[PDB]
């Protein structure tokens, strides 16, 4: 009992913190400057030929190479510009809920229901796409999977846990936990120096890979979050939950600082991304629309509705040209 | 008992952490988004 | 009279229409192409083809009262007219056939109906249709402006006996397996489950109102003669026998709903 | 974060009655079916009663059926199980939970050892 | 330049076969999601016909069931991946009444789930010795657990099998409608629940997933060319 009554009294005592840095709220500070008004994007190409729900997608550093998973027991390279699968390796399990695409190129991931992260060698002197590594170790299924070079992975499970992973020994360097329901979806910081976790208790958490952790936690979702990604500064963080509402959080600030959502939806949220400068939240939502949404006016700037089911993956360009959308019809479209 | 002391030395530390306003932060949001905002096409 | 004209300056624009707007849409897109919109494809394309083709040079026999196209065009656009009625008739019987075949089998549907048996098929369609067209070319009967029918096309009271010829093969097997297979697709329908009985008679009444006037028409002046069918009916027949080609794309493409939905997009 | 902190409960003998409330912070209270689940000692998770968004629908685990009644005050942000006639098979912490998903009729919330939108939960005794 | 696009055009040309042949080989095969809980006998039905993948064949056609039993006991996040599944086969144990509460909050949940609301269910109501051998002890009564079971009698299309005690044919066909009433509350037509009384030595568990697989999709063919 002492212990829940000090927990509660830490508890206030950050809420009271949080209320004292809260002088302004965000939205009346940015009301100032102009609203981009209304965004128009249209499905430049239709990347299709997955055979089944793609639930992963990844661009990579060269902003023309993207790879798909989807459970067709597939992971598709494509070529952006030419619409051209510049590879295809079949998966040994189907439930790939995860894929990634490292920034050297030489390496993908996939991960999934499997609970093994399977990193696939791209750039080998003997032809096809062979299988690199496997990594095993997390007991539960396997939600995200970053790159943070050729040897380090952050691979996130459904097991309350993330995980740092030296590539080369195959070994959990580290392991991250505290967190009280599955983790749904990561993103490391472009420093890649720190990486934040969205879990189905409504909670994100900011982790340093090298201390092992958790240096914050962030609350505020009434329900399991979804997604997760850092502002292209590193320094925030937008949520998208299952109660229809994306929330931003700063590192620094420790709270909350805008919602966003509207009385006429309800469909949970299923994958978020931002443009490079950080101006465009895109939110997958189950009522089979992508939405845009203005990070300092919390108004849908735009309906990216082009799909016949939910959005599963959004993915935006290291460069910030075009953005590509992942959903459960088995089509993968890019909206420039 | 292993996972209240955890969660209370999880929230010690939480707490020992130092804040920053949240108008320096929007400050800081904004900033960066007028900073980039001509190297992104979607916007422009 | 000026109506008839009328008529037909209406159903051609429908069958160029109703079809192109089909194939445009199976060709601009080809994950639709499976193997039942392919034969849908095949129907909307012949049809479209022959409202390119033939259509307008009925319209312009029906105003000018006479063929002004000479001997050769005349043979050309009545061979086109068979080749493509009897083609676009079979493909409704192919797709009555994958349909009891994916109604009835289902679980064996991918393996026993596959994309190259589809193209074997779609073949056969078309080489069913050229052994219901070539007699002309072999000169069994003659191709030559029929007046009320208002277009060249076969002298079938001349030669009764390419009519019949004509009758049992391009015209009443499509029927017969289009309704069997309609009728076992009910039986099991009904069964498992009123629309059945709405869709079956939509499906076959259209075939049925729109090619079998034309078939009395044909079968009487086989039989009895010319001039045993007034002007007016033959006319009307003929002019149901072109509608055809309006009712097979609206019910094979937009009572589909994946076809419409991609439609309906666009 | 998600608040549900419940009071009532306690000492009393068979046959006796109690009003279990329950108030819940942190979320739209009308948006969520609301669900009573009891643990007995020795065993695990049981799902008592639940309640829907409009308390429209509402049902309970056959054993205590009629005895217990369910009830949601969506003013107050809270829900209320009333017992009478206790057994001795009643003592057990009672928690009351949210199904995860709002504007569902759909909900995984009897797991055994966390779930995160559960209530600390109250000691009800009867003996 | 040329060159390098040549060489992605075969490049594309090979892997749009490879994804062809894939296409025809995926389209083939069925998959369907094993749930249930511990007592339950998922373990014996899919060992019956011969972990988290089993393959099956009947009439020449693959069917793939999986037991996903390698994550924590929360479902809401890994069972959303199965909505393309044909069906879900759900596998309850009828003898325990306790934990038959729990088992009816599970159907109702996926019965009601919204991306689980097009997924019929094929319901396998396993163990039915263990029950029938639980009420003719009579020690433990259903009427605890369920106080409607003494207002419920026997419907008239009831088919039992023969030689069996009343009172059996009672409580299996209750529990049934039980799991049925969930099952025609909301169902919409789009999906159908199908019960089968199953036991631990039964060897057509197959061929009845085999049919209700079929009767699946001979509805959502009826369903695309717009029969009913
Ligand atoms: C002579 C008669 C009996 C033949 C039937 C006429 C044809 C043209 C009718 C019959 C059923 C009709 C369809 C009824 C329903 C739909 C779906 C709706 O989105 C409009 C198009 C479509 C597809 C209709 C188009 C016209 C249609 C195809």
């Amino acid at each position: 009992d002492q212990l829940r009554q000090e927990a509660e009294q830490l508890k206030n005592q950050i809420r009271d913190a949080r209320k004292a840095c809260a002088d302004a709220t965000l939205s009346q500070i940015t009301n100032n400057i102009d609203p981009v008004g209304r965004i128009q994007m249209r499905t430049r190409r239709t990347l299709r030929g997955h055979l089944a729900k793609i639930y992963a997608m990844h661009w990579g550093t060269d902003s023309r190479l993207l790879v798909s998973a989807s459970q067709d027991g597939k992971l598709i390279i494509w070529d952006s510009y030419t619409t051209n699968k510049v590879h295809a390796i079949p998966l040994r399990s189907s439930w790939v809920m995860t894929c990634a695409y490292a920034p050297s190129g030489n390496y993908v991931a996939c991960g999934g229901l499997d609970n093994i992260c399977s990193i696939y060698n791209l750039k080998t002197r003997e032809g096809n796409v062979r299988v690199s590594r496997e990594l095993a170790g997390h007991t539960g299924r396997l939600s995200c999977c970053r790159f943070l070079d050729d040897n380090q992975i952050v691979t996130s499970s459904g097991d309350t846990t993330c995980a740092l992973w030296d590539i080369e020994t195959g070994q959990q360097t580290t392991t991250f936990t505290g967190h009280t329901g599955d983790v749904m979806s990561l993103s490391l910081a472009p420093d890649t120096r720190l990486f934040v976790s969205g879990a189905c208790d409504a909670s994100a958490k900011l982790w340093d890979v090298r201390e092992g952790m958790c240096r914050q936690t962030f609350t505020g979702h009434e329900s399991d979050i979804n997604a997760i990604c850092f502002f292209p500064n590193g320094n925030a963080f937008a949520t998208g939950s299952d109660d229809a509402t994306c929330r931003l959080f700063d590192l620094r600030a420790d709270q909350e600082l805008m919602t966003y959502s509207h009385d006429n939806i309800i469909c949970g949220i299923t994958s978020v991304s931002f443009s490079k400068s950080g101006r465009l939240l895109l939110a997958g939502y189950d009522d089979f629309n992508c939405n845009v949404w203005d990070a300092l006016k919390a108004d849908r700037a735009g309906v990216l509705a082009g799909h016949d089911n939910r959005v599963s993956c959004l993915g935006v360009t290291d460069d910030g040209m075009a953005v590509a959308t992942g959903s459960w019809d088995s089509f993968l479209k890019i909206w420039n | 008992i292993a996972q209240a002391r955890k969660l209370v030395e999880q929230l010690k530390m939480e707490a020992n952490i130092d804040r920053i306003k949240v108008s320096k932060a929007a400050a800081d949001l904004m900033a960066y988004c007028e900073a980039h905002a001509k190297e992104d096409p979607l916007l422009t | 009279i000026i109506t008839q004209f009328i008529a037909i300056i209406v159903i051609t624009i429908f069958v160029c229409l109703g079809n192109l707007v089909i194939v445009v849409t199976l060709y601009k897109k080809s994950y639709l192409l499976t193997l039942s919109n392919k034969f849908v494809f095949s129907l909307t394309l012949s049809n479209f083809l022959l409202s390119v083709l033939v259509l307008p040079f009925v319209v312009t026999s029906s105003i000018r009262r006479e063929w002004i196209f000479g001997v050769v065009w005349c043979n050309f656009s009545a061979l086109l007219y068979l080749l493509i009625s009897s083609a676009s008739m079979l493909t409704l019987g192919v797709i009555a056939i994958d349909r009891y075949y994916a109604v009835l089998y289902p679980m064996v549907y991918p393996m026993k109906i596959t994309g190259n048996r589809a193209v074997m098929a779609l073949v056969y369609i078309w080489l069913h249709s050229l052994i219901g067209c070539l007699p002309p070319l072999f000169g069994w009967s003659s191709v030559e402006f029929d007046e009320f029918k208002w277009m060249c096309v076969a002298a079938w009271h001349r030669e009764p006996g390419y009519t019949a010829f004509w009758q049992i093969w391009c015209a009443l097997f499509p029927f017969l397996v289009m309704l069997v297979c309609y009728g076992f697709i009910f039986r099991v329908a009904r069964v498992k489950a009123c629309k059945a009985l709405i869709t079956i008679l939509v499906v076959l009444g259209a075939f049925m109102v729109t090619w079998g006037p034309y078939m009395v028409v044909i079968a009487s002046e086989a039989l009895w003669g010319k001039s045993s069918v007034s002007p007016s009916l033959e006319t009307w027949a003929t002019w149901l026998s072109f509608a055809s080609a309006v009712c097979h794309p609206l019910i094979y493409g937009l009572w589909n709903k994946t076809v419409r939905k991609e439609l309906l997009g666009m | 974060q998600v608040q549900l902190q419940e009071s009532g409960g306690g000492l009393v003998q068979p046959g006796g009655s109690l009003r279990l409330s329950c108030a819940a912070s942190g979320f739209t209270f009308s948006n969520y079916k609301m669900n009573w689940v009891r643990q007995a000692p020795g065993k695990g998770l049981e799902w008592v009663s639940d309640i829907s968004q409009s308390g429209a629908s509402i049902s309970y685990t056959g054993s205590v059926k009629g005895r217990f009644t369910i009830s949601r005050d969506n003013a107050k942000n809270t829900l209320y199980l009333q017992m009478n006639s206790l057994k001795p098979e009643d003592t057990a912490v009672y928690y009351c939970a949210r199904c995860p998903a709002p504007f569902t009729r759909d909900c995984f919330d009897v797991t055994s050892t966390t779930y995160a939108y559960r209530g600390q939960g109250t000691q009800v005794t009867v003996s | 330049q040329r060159n390098e696009e040549k060489a992605q055009r075969e490049a594309n040309k090979k892997i749009e076969k490879q994804l062809q042949k894939d296409k025809q080989v995926y389209r083939a095969t069925h998959r369907l999601l094993l749930l249930g809980a511990d007592n339950s006998g998922k373990s014996t039905i899919v060992k019956q016909m011969r972990i988290f993948e089993t393959k099956f064949q009947v009439d020449k056609v693959n069917f793939h069931m999986f037991d996903v039993g390698g994550q924590r006991d929360e479902r809401r996040k890994w069972i959303q991946c199965f909505n393309d599944v044909t069906a879900i086969i759900f596998v309850v144990d009828s003898s325990d009444y306790n934990r038959l509460q729990e088992a009816l909050n599970l159907f109702k949940s996926i019965w009601n789930n919204r991306w689980l609301r097009t997924i019929s269910v094929i319901l396998f109501l396993n163990k039915q010795d263990l029950l029938a051998e639980k009420v003719l002890a009579g020690k433990s009564k259903i009427e605890d657990y369920f106080p409607e079971f003494a207002r419920y009698t026997t419907p008239e299309d009831a088919t039992p099998e023969p030689g069996e005690d009343p009172r059996v044919t009672r409580a299996k066909y209750f529990i049934r409608d039980e799991f049925l009433r969930i099952s025609t509350a909301s169902g919409d037509g789009r999906h159908y629940c199908y019960p089968h009384f199953t036991c631990a030595v039964d060897t057509e568990n197959a061929r009845r997933i085999f049919n209700d697989c079929r009767d699946i999709i001979q509805r959502m063919h009826l369903r695309q060319y717009e029969l009913l």
